[PDB]
């Protein structure tokens, strides 16, 4: 007789899952419709600045042939290589000194390492 | 956060690989290994020098290669991320949820292998639980915080018992007499090796009384992958110490089958090739078991307590076997299971003669329980002992020297065996346990009751037959 | 009959104990004839 | 007394409208508090 | 200070590079947390160093640091009634810092700065001092603290601090060549503290249990070993011990045992009484302890630890009790680290070393003439663990061979409730005739023919159970039936000792000899009635042997009494019978 709360309580469980996912679909479509908007040039330059300094010394840097002309000008002032590729998409990535490290800061990637973190803090602050 | 990749792989054998390149991989660190296909495996360094450092795959390597693979940092202590919801959940082993319901959300992310507790905070066990069983509640009290095993065998029902014993888990506030609201109770099991039919078993068990509303699963299959059946118990006891330390909860802990915990330890090791003991198993198996059972126990200030209950199989009934022996250097006693009584039919087939209770003497008592309890338990087991060596006597030189008394005590013998440990699926609460102990008590002489005081005699020495 | 069974097992398992410690020394001693005979080069 | 669970069944629906209604409102806050967190 | 940077990192073991110009044996700090190691091994520019703490979340290339002395204690004021881990360090201060986990990387001094003492000088200005010599006193929770001249200090008293209150810290003493004579001094654990020279032991250890006590007593400056399967009773007889034993000081060591065991001391003891001095009992005791799943490098710590302390305090002129819950577990971290260093093994993987070690640990005991010219002991009572209770295993036979006393625990008799549960035919002692002058001056002067005589009777029932197991009790006569009664009574109303009842817990040795001396009695008067023809089931009827198995229970006070109403209970009895 007690099995109404249980189906009660599965119920609340899946809606919040259902909620959370239609909160991921949005933050998804967001992050993919940067390129379309102002801050996405500096977005990038910030991405690169960061991947050129975690590795200790950057033989040359990779970036997406859309991205590459709004960090040209950095990528002569660091000093690295410049090399394009299609494949990378929402970020760019750098090759270390020696060829074996390579570091990658594409914003997917970013997503992916964050959302498992802020899911409680987004969980408590919508409900 | 940025992510690193390297791919500076040198040597694959067996389950290990180097990386040479990797200096900022901190010891023990959990790493993700990823293959030319996309596919995604886990690892752990086990140790890191400037040449190169090597990781411990989880998986088989089968697909790798020294071209297109790479390694990548997870983080550096394994955390598990806990939440006050998963209470009615199931897990596996490592943590995923099998139940088909959409996973938690963690409130907080602990390490999995947790710190040593301080013995200035601790304080001693003090209070029982209510199990049902006549012959663990009366001779061999659990008491909330202790560690204590049970040992069986082959085709002995060491399931059954663990599943009656989470089901019919209770507090009983009442007896207290202080007259406190009742404390939360909640029951972490944890299922390593075990196999489909066993698992629809213990499923079935808990959803069919409802004892999954406050129970918490982590089920490791035969075949799922080794290294998952080492991080099960310590998934399951991260979620029982932070229920119990964070939230006052009253938390049981089971574990199914230490033995088969104990053979992925030795393979585990001897993948590693380091020096092996008595019988192949790791020479740190002692420490590694100890890491797992030292975590139970009370804290002061704190309500909440953490007991467990590991259940293991003693190989061909051999109590010296270093998985039986082991486990017993550090628990607090133990519960013996016995073939002879489960060939007379008798279940629970626990053997009251060589199991002990070390706790047992500060968890009972006035207040705690009747007061009669101790006195009860000591003429208890002095009565079978006795009745035990007048069944060895008669099996030699004849049954017509026997005395009054020891036919007599032959005779309660029987009846205790058929009456106070053949309960069947009863749950038999402390005052009914203690009812039927005075009842066949009273098939003796008022006079032969040594252990006992004048004082509860006459009071409970009622000179009736049970009423079952 | 079961005292003589508890020591045929006994006595089985020290072999297999023994032998056991044969098997790890013979590996030492052959990683570490390899290893010399590598690292020298 | 086998027509039980169908209140429940009917409970259970009108909670989880609820809990999402009361989602819906706010969803494009929480979006734009991850944005900003994952945003450099 | 030497300076170099990790280079490995495997287990509980570091390689470091750059150490050039490191010693053997000396403390290093490891990584940016301090983490406490030692070296053990020299090569090349390289060293390798044994951490006494967790490495999980180390990195190659974290700073190494040398500080150019080996692992020591602070020996000083302060010891007495306070709790240590395996490297002393203060616990209750570890948790008022860190909350109820320990959390690795803590530094705090083993002995208060803040507390001060009641300074008392007893060296005048130009006195020539020595090693061990007596400086002054302090009180010390009812005690007579002595402060010490380290054992290598020469010199002569320039200057003397008045009578005061003083910090450990507080110079007290200074010598006309500038060196500073403190309240506390420091030693190395790996090295014995020097004596005068070694006595022989002539006088007994009583520990409080009849067994241990008459049937293989040990001397003090003894050694005693009390090998055993779990569940035995090792834990219940070694706290037993401390808890009732004569001597001044106790030092408990938990090597690696379970950290309930070091809770209950540190609930129950402030609350019992010390048998030789009124006050709490926790004011004798000294507790070190690393339980189970502590970090395992520091067992050897601890063991090393608790035996300079205890040898600091016999330095004092006191006689200390040390207990050590069990080697079994120190020699499992000795293995640990020998298969760390890629070593050939002797056998069961223990390093070929181990039995120099327990040889060097056990030396260490002894009834010493102390350096300052007064009397002082050690007595060491150490447990072992063997795997399935096989007494062959190595550390066992290992520790055999230097120890004086062997307990030898049985698991039949504890799967029996039969306790303390010593096996009387296994067991052994070699002190009981170096103590026979002492028990015919201070207990009786007959009481070794009495023990020996109890010996006897019990040789005689284990010779004669065999035949009873064999035959039958039926077909056998009225004597070898009269002796099997004999030492039924004697294994059930001497032997047998409850350590939780409030009365039978304790034991005088005049209560031992008054309970053998009334079975003899009955054992001669029965004998004699037997000869007269009397049934042998009548004589197992007799009211008094009752009141010969309830004599354990009576309290110390009321026993003189009860021993001669029941020797004339017993006289009569037969008497009556005719
Ligand atoms: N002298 C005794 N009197 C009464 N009970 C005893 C006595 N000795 C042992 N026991 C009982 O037997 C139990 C086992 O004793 P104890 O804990 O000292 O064993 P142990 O040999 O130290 O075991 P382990 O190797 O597992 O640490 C005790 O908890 C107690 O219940
Ligand atoms: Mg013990």
């Amino acid at each position: 007789e007690s099995a109404g709360e249980l189906l009660v309580a599965t119920a609340r469980t899946q809606a919040r899952g259902e909620v959370l996912e239609e909160v991921r679909r949005r933050v998804r479509e967001a992050l993919e419709a940067l390129p379309q908007k102002p801050e996405w040039p500096e977005v990038v330059r910030k991405l690169a600045l960061e991947a050129l300094e975690a590795l200790p010394g950057a033989k040359a840097l990779v970036a997406n042939p859309e991205d590459l002309p709004h960090l040209e000008a950095l990528a002569r002032e660091r000093g690295v290589e410049l090399q394009a590729e299609p494949a990378l998409r929402l970020g760019v990535r750098a090759v270390g000194a020696e060829g074996k490290t390579q570091v990658e800061n594409s914003l997917l990637a970013r997503l992916d390492r964050a959302w498992d973190a802020l899911s409680s803090k987004v969980a408590q602050a919508l409900w | 956060l940025l992510k690193k990749e390297y791919t500076g792989i040198t040597y694959i054998s067996g389950p290990l690989l180097f990386v040479e390149n990797a200096k900022d991989l901190a010891y023990g660190a959990i790493v993700d290994i990823k293959d030319g296909t996309g596919r995604v495996r886990g690892g752990q360094v086990i140790e890191v020098s400037e040449e190169y450092a090597v990781i411990q795959v989880f998986e088989e390597t089968t697909g790798l290669d020294l071209a297109t693979t790479s390694v990548s940092l997870v983080e550096d202590v394994a955390r598990l991320g806990v939440s006050k919801e998963m209470l009615g959940r199931r897990f596996n082993g490592i943590g995923k949820p099998i139940d088909g319901l959409p996973p938690i959300t963690p409130e907080k992310r602990l390490p999995i292998t947790g710190l040593p507790l301080n013995p200035v905070a601790r304080r001693k066990p003090e209070q029982f639980i209510q199990t049902g069983i006549s012959t663990i509640d009366v001779m061999n009290t659990l008491v909330r915080g202790q560690k204590l095993p049970i040992f069986s065998g082959s085709g002995l029902p060491a399931n059954e018992i663990a599943a009656q014993i989470a089901r019919q888990a209770t507090v009983r506030p009442d007896l207290s007499g202080e007259g406190e609201k009742e404390e939360p109770f909640a029951v972490v099991f944890a299922a390593m090796g075990i196999t489909q039919r066993e698992l629809s078993y213990f499923i079935q068990e808990f959803e069919r009384t409802g004892a999954l509303s406050r129970s918490v699963l982590f089920l490791n299959k035969a075949d799922d992958p080794t290294i998952e059946r080492i991080l099960t118990p310590r998934m399951a006891l991260t979620v029982a110490e932070y229920l119990a330390f964070e939230h006052d909860y009253h938390v049981l802990v089971i574990l199914t089958d230490m033995t088969n915990y104990c053979e992925a330890l030795r393979e585990i090791g001897a993948a590693r090739e380091e020096i092996p003991g008595r019988r192949g198993y790791p020479g740190y198996m002692y420490t590694d078991l100890a890491t797992i059972y030292e975590r139970a126990g009370v804290v002061e200030g704190k309500k909440g307590s953490v007991t467990q209950i590991p259940i293991l199989s003693m190989p061909d009934d051999d109590r010296t076997h270093p998985i039986p022996d082991l486990t017993g250097y550090i628990t607090e006693g133990q519960i013996q299971l016995s073939r002879e009584l489960h060939r007379k039919g008798i279940y629970p087939p626990i053997d009251p003669l060589p199991s002990l209770s070390r706790l047992m003497n500060n968890g009972v008592g006035k207040g705690k329980t009747r007061e009669d309890h101790k006195q009860v338990s000591d003429q208890l087991y002095s009565a079978y002992a006795n009745g035990v060596d007048i069944r060895k006597l008669v099996a030699i030189i004849g049954e017509d020297a026997l005395t009054e008394n020891d036919r007599r005590y032959l005779q309660f013998a029987d009846a205790f065996e058929r009456f106070f440990i053949n309960q069947g699926q009863q749950n038999r609460s402390i005052e009914e346990s203690l009812q039927i102990a005075w009842a066949l008590l009273s098939m003796l002489p008022q006079g032969e009751l040594k252990r006992i005081s004048k004082d509860h005699i006459g009071k409970y020495y009622g000179q009736k037959l049970e009423e079952i | 009959i079961p005292g003589i069974r508890a020591q045929i097992r006994f006595i089985q398992q020290v072999l297999e104990q023994r032998e056991r410690e044969d098997t790890f020394r013979l590996k030492r001693i052959k990683g570490k004839i390899e290893a010399r005979e590598a690292e020298e080069e | 007394t086998e027509a039980l669970l169908a209140r429940y069944r009917e409970r259970a629906e009108a909670e989880a409208k609820a809990v999402r209604e009361k989602a819906m409102a706010r969803l494009d806050e929480a979006v734009a508090l991850v944005l900003k967190e994952v945003l450099p | 200070m030497i300076q170099g940077v990790i280079q490995k990192i495997a287990g509980p073991a570091v390689i470091a590079k750059g150490m050039l110009g490191a010693r053997m044996y000396d403390i290093c700090k490891v990584g940016e947390e301090g983490l406490v190691g030692e070296i053990i091994r020299l090569d090349g520019d390289t060293a390798f160093v044994q951490v006494y703490e967790d490495t999980s979340g180390l990195k190659v290339g974290e700073p190494v640091v040398s500080t150019g002395l080996p692992l020591a204690v602070e020996l000083g004021p302060g010891m007495l009634n306070g709790i240590y881990d395996g490297i002393q360090r203060p616990l209750e201060r570890i948790r008022e810092k860190t909350g109820i986990y320990i959390t690795r990387g803590v530094v705090v001094h083993a002995l208060d700065r803040e507390k001060k003492w009641a300074w008392t000088p007893m060296v005048k200005p130009g006195d020539e001092v020595r090693g061990g010599m007596v400086l002054g006193t302090v009180p010390e929770f009812g005690f007579t603290h002595k402060i010490l001249v380290p054992p290598d200090v020469r010199g002569r008293v320039k200057e003397v601090k008045p009578a005061g209150e003083y910090t450990v810290e507080e110079p007290v003493v200074v010598l006309e060549d500038g060196t500073e004579l403190k309240m506390y001094h420091t030693w190395p654990v790996r090295r014995a503290r020097p004596v005068q020279r070694k006595l022989d032991p002539n006088t007994p250890f009583l520990t409080g249990m009849r067994i241990l006590d008459v049937l293989f007593p040990v001397a003090m400056g003894g050694t005693a070993a009390i090998p055993g399967p779990f569940g035995a009773g090792k834990s219940v007889t070694q706290q037993s011990l401390a808890k009732w034993s004569n001597a001044d000081v106790v030092v408990y060591v938990g090597c690696g045992e379970r950290g309930n065991e070091m809770t209950d001391v540190l609930v129950e003891f402030p609350e019992l009484t010390d048998p030789k001095t009124g006050g709490p009992l926790m004011h004798r005791t000294v507790l070190i302890a690393n339980t189970s799943n502590m970090p395992v490098a520091a067992r050897e710590a601890s063991i090393y630890v608790g035996v300079t302390i205890a040898e600091y305090f016999r330095d004092q002129g006191f006689s200390v009790a040390l207990m050590a819950d069990s080697t079994s577990r120190w020699a499992e971290a000795l293995r640990e680290i020998s298969s760390r260093l890629e070593e050939m093994p002797a056998e069961e993987g223990y390093p070929p070393y181990l039995a120099a070690r327990l040889a060097a640990f056990y030396e260490r005991a002894g009834k010493v003439i102390t350096l300052g010219g007064e009397e002082g002991a050690v007595t060491i009572v150490g447990a072992v663990s063997p795997p399935g209770g096989d007494m062959s295993e190595p550390v066992t036979q290992s520790t055999l061979r230097i120890v004086g006393a062997f307990w030898r625990l049985d698991a039949s008799l504890a799967f029996r409730r039969h306790f303390p549960a010593i096996n009387w035919n296994g067991s052994y002692s070699l002190f009981t005739s170096a103590l026979d002058p002492w028990y015919r001056e201070n207990v009786a002067e007959d009481y070794p023919e009495l023990r020996d005589a109890i010996s006897e009777l019990l040789q005689r029932e284990a010779g004669l159970q065999e035949i009873v197991q064999l035959v039958g009790p039926d077909a056998l006569q009225d004597a070898e039936r009269l002796v099997i009664e004999v030492g039924r009574i004697i294994r059930e109303d001497f032997l047998q000792q409850n350590a939780y009842h409030e009365v039978d817990a304790y034991c005088s040795m005049k209560k031992a000899y008054g309970i053998m001396k009334m079975i003899l009695a009955f054992y001669k008067e029965a004998e004699a009635a037997i000869k007269r023809g009397v049934s042998i089931d009548e004589i197992l009827q007799l009211p008094v042997l009752e009141r010969i198995g309830r004599a354990r229970y009576v309290s110390e006070e009321e026993f003189p009494a009860y021993f001669e109403e029941a020797m004339k209970e017993i006289q009569g009895a037969f008497k009556a019978l005719a």
